């Protein structure tokens, strides 16, 4: 009838959070240097492992979830490290004299 | 049902009562748990103790659990008004559904005395057109809830076409209780009044109505 | 904390088959058993069984395994840790010893020595089992410290039961409904009463209103 | 007046297509640590 | 039996309590400018920042080597009144932790006071001699 | 009583031993290339390793559980020879840390080897029957 508080480690407990996501794709060889794939994306596990999760009932909300968000500016991100290096073409803004084909 | 409570128990006001609960080996005790269910008659019931000691959620301390090999008790302490009810044990183990028991009825001794309401209505004048007429005797808030009713025809006895419900329990913890007499049009039209009589040990009660008026 | 809401009450005659539902909400209907609990005059409280909504496993008292079919449906959630659901039962094979109030309940633990225990239960359906048909009441008026009581009749009506509201349920105050009589033809009559302040004649209309959900009539009797 | 509806296509933001992918998944964080009380208490020794 | 990471989500606190070894397995484990390296970078430094502040608390209550550990704190009953069946038999640890999440600083702080900051102190002057 | 962080740092080593809880607690707890952020992550990482480096020691100690913990290593008088009343009640943990900072060195090498590395060879003979 006299109770006591114990701690326990690894209770299967989860709260909404954002946090920040990585990359990973599988082992692609080859020309390349895709603007996505990059020099180095985590090579995907072998085997991927998903647990079902019996009994469980958890709300969703895709219009309010952050990993689009997350995607959006890695997209924008991405391109913008493939273009820094490539030529600019400043000099290609000269009058230009066309005529039909 | 092979599981036998015991038939009546009563108990003091503010005091303790125990009901009991056995039964043949096969279906009693050891092997199997015990659990206790209060079932005031016409409403849901509410489980009070399962698993003999441990009580249900809610339950006030006042309850309280007992198994022995060869039988189980219920103990009630600080006895209220609402605690006068029915109650039925039950025999179970995780496999295999409950057994009822024979039922206990309790009643609360040491209680206030209630004066009984007595009410007599007469038959519509749309009911008299039928043809018919129906005299309504409706009894409440009485205590002890035990009654007994007799219906006069001009001061003299009544026996064709009286019926009477059994005493039941109001909200209040009193009780309630009514009786109908069935008429013909010409016996109502036929006499100077009729009467409801309820009787009680301590005190007899009567109600009269005249079709005159 | 969820309440379980069982179907109107029925007449059917003896031999016919009657299927009673009871709906649940307000908790996880996949996690807790459904019992079946009825109680009749001649037999008192009788457990019929019980079944599970998460696995389908049911157990039934030999008295009612050869008469009785128990089924689920498949919860709708609402939110993480409550749902809604409904529980059905199936009975065949009606007798006059059938009839009295039915009962579900759901389960007290989701595990344990004691998983299955009805600990949460619906406020019961009345089942009549009787060759006789369904008859309407008849409402008459009941003519009424400064008080005075004034109510309505509800004589000769088949089968039970029958609710009396007050004003559309706007009257709850003072309102005192008794239990019915049994009359020697086998059909039941009841009255109801409500306690006013006798001043109260220039400010308030009474309105009794009689449901017969069995005989599916309606009476609203100005008193 | 709700008599007819009428349905064109647009391509308002770039998000929704990520979002056409992304419907199904959630990130959250674990929380290991559960205090419950239970019959045990520390030996004093 | 094992279901994996999480299996026990949904089930009874007392059945949960059987698979702590499964969460805490997976609970730790020219230019590299690039965005990716960027983010799996400060992705490692926030994994172990969060075990170790976990493993942080075990310790100063004094149950760093063990994922069940009792403690001298009795359980004040205006946290929860719920009873041992009820609780580890009718809930979910995650329904738990909605309905405690609300007293869990007062808690945990009581935790690192009541007995390991007690406990040590009296534990030199009692090996004292 | 609790003052905050570093609270006793002015009081006698007695006193400040109490609450060596109080220090354990806040002892661990589209680019995104800004001098901020560089500075920032490699703080995080500055933070986590000097704590795991004390832990390290606690490690090898045999004390990692505890916050005060009792050794085998004898007190050598040449490190200090100041009686336990003036040590405990007469000096605070700076000044105390000045007058051994020169022996801790020595110190910590007797306190890994001479029970810790001695301790669990002769546990393994002793619980060998
Ligand atoms: C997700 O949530 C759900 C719901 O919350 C949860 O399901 C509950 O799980 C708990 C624990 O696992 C269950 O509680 C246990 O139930 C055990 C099963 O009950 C037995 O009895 C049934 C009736 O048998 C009679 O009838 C048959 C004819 O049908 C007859 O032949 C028999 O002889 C007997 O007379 C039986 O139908 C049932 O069978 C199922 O289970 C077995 C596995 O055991 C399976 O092989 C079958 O195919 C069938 O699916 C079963 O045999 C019960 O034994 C158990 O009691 C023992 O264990 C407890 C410890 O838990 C001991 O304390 C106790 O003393 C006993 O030794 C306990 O009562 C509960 O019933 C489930 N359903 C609910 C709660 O609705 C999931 O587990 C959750 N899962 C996750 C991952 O979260
Ligand atoms: C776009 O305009 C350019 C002019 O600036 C066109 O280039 C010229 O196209 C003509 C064809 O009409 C070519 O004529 C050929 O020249 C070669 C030279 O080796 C000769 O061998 C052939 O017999 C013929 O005369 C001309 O050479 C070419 N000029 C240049 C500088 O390349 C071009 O064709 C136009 N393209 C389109 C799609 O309109
Ligand atoms: C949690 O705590 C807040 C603030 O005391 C209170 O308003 C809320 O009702 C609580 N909810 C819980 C613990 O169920
Ligand atoms: C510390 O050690 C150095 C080198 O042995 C010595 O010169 C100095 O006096 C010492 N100071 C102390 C420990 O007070």
């Amino acid at each position: 009838e006299n109770l006591w508080v114990t701690v326990y480690y690894g209770v299967p407990v989860w709260k909404d959070a954002e946090t920040t996501l990585f990359c990973a794709s599988d082992a692609k060889a080859y020309k390349k240097h895709n603007v996505w794939a990059t020099h180095a994306c985590v090579p995907t596990d072998p085997n991927p492992q998903e647990i079902h999760l019996e009994n469980v009932t958890e709300e969703f909300n895709m219009w309010k979830n952050n990993m689009v968000e997350q995607m959006h500016t890695d997209i924008i991100s991405l391109w913008d490290q493939s273009l820094k290096p490539c030529v600019k073409l400043t000099p290609l803004c000269v009058t230009l004299q066309c005529t039909n084909v | 049902s092979v599981l036998t409570q015991s038939a009546s128990v009563s108990g003091s006001l503010g005091q303790s009562v125990t009901i009991s609960c056995t039964g043949p080996n096969s279906v009693c005790c050891s092997h199997k748990s015990i659990s206790w269910y209060q079932w005031p008659p016409g409403r849901a019931p509410t489980l009070i103790i399962y698993e003999d000691n441990e009580r249900a959620p809610g339950i006030s301390p006042r309850f309280s659990g007992y198994k022995s090999y060869w039988s189980a008790y219920l103990t009630i302490s600080d006895l209220r008004p609402e605690d006068e009810t029915t109650y039925y044990c039950c025999s179970y183990t995780h496999n295999s559904g409950c057994v009822f028991g024979t039922g206990t009825k309790v009643s609360v001794l040491g209680q206030s005395k209630a004066n009984p309401s007595v009410t007599l209505f007469p038959p519509s004048s749309e009911e008299l057109q039928a043809n018919k007429a129906t005299l309504v005797c409706l009894i409440s808030d009485f205590y002890p809830g035990a009654v007994t009713v007799a219906w006069k025809a001009d001061s003299s006895p009544v026996k064709a076409g009286v019926e009477t419900t059994t005493p039941s329990k109001q909200s209040n913890n009193k009780y309630a209780a009514s009786s109908y007499l069935s008429l013909t049009p010409e016996q109502w039209k036929s006499h100077r009044s009729y009467s409801c009589q309820v009787t009680h040990e301590g005190s007899t009660v009567e109600k009269t109505v005249a079709p005159t008026e | 904390e969820g309440q379980l809401v069982q179907s109107g009450a029925e007449l059917k005659k003896p031999g016919a088959s009657v299927k009673i539902s009871c709906k649940t909400s307000g908790y996880r209907f996949n996690f807790y058993h459904i019992n079946w609990i009825r109680q009749t005059a001649g037999r008192g409280p009788e457990w019929m069984g019980w079944i599970s909504p998460y696995s389908g496993d049911k157990n039934l008292a030999p008295a009612f395994q050869d008469r009785v079919i128990m089924t689920t449906d498949t919860e709708v959630p609402v939110t993480s840790f409550t749902s809604t659901g409904a529980a059905y039962m199936e009975i065949r094979n009606l007798k006059f010893d059938d009839t009295g109030t039915y009962f579900c309940a759901k389960g007290l633990l989701r595990d344990g020595s004691s998983t299955w225990l009805p600990y949460l239960w619906g406020q019961g359906t009345l089942l009549t089992v009787s060759s006789a048909s369904t008859k309407g009441p008849s409402v008459f008026p009941l003519a009424p410290g400064g008080t005075a009581a004034l109510g309505c009749l509800v004589k000769d009506y088949f089968p039970e039961p029958v609710t009396v509201s007050w004003n559309s349920g706007a009257l709850t105050s003072g309102v005192h409904t008794f239990p019915a009589v049994l009359q020697s033809s086998g059909l039941y009559s009841l009255s109801s009463v409500v306690t006013v302040p006798s001043s109260s004649l220039g400010t308030q209309t009474y309105i009794c209103n009689v449901n017969h959900k069995p005989s599916n009539t309606k009476v609203d009797k100005r008193v | 007046d709700s008599t007819t509806e009428t349905f064109r296509p647009s391509g308002g933001d770039m998000r929704d297509n990520w979002r056409s992918e992304l419907y199904k998944y959630k990130v959250v964080k674990i929380e290991p640590l559960g205090v419950a009380p239970t019959r045990c208490k520390r030996r004093v020794v | 039996v094992f279901l994996g990471f999480l299996g026990a989500a949904g089930s009874t606190m007392g059945a949960a309590s059987m698979t702590l070894t499964v969460q805490a397995r997976n609970l730790l484990s020219l230019l590299k400018l690039t965005v990716w390296g960027i983010k799996q970078l400060q992705a490692r430094v926030l994994a172990v920042e969060r075990y170790l502040r976990d493993q942080q608390l075990l310790g100063i209550w004094g149950c760093s080597g063990k994922l069940i550990c009792c403690t001298n704190v009795p359980w004040n009953s205006s946290w929860s009144n719920r009873n041992l069946s009820e609780i580890w038999d009718n809930m979910t640890w995650l329904q738990w932790d909605k309905e405690i999440s609300n007293y869990t600083q007062i808690i945990y702080g009581l935790l690192e006071e009541s007995q390991n900051q007690q406990e040590k102190n009296e534990q030199d002057l009692l090996a004292l001699d």
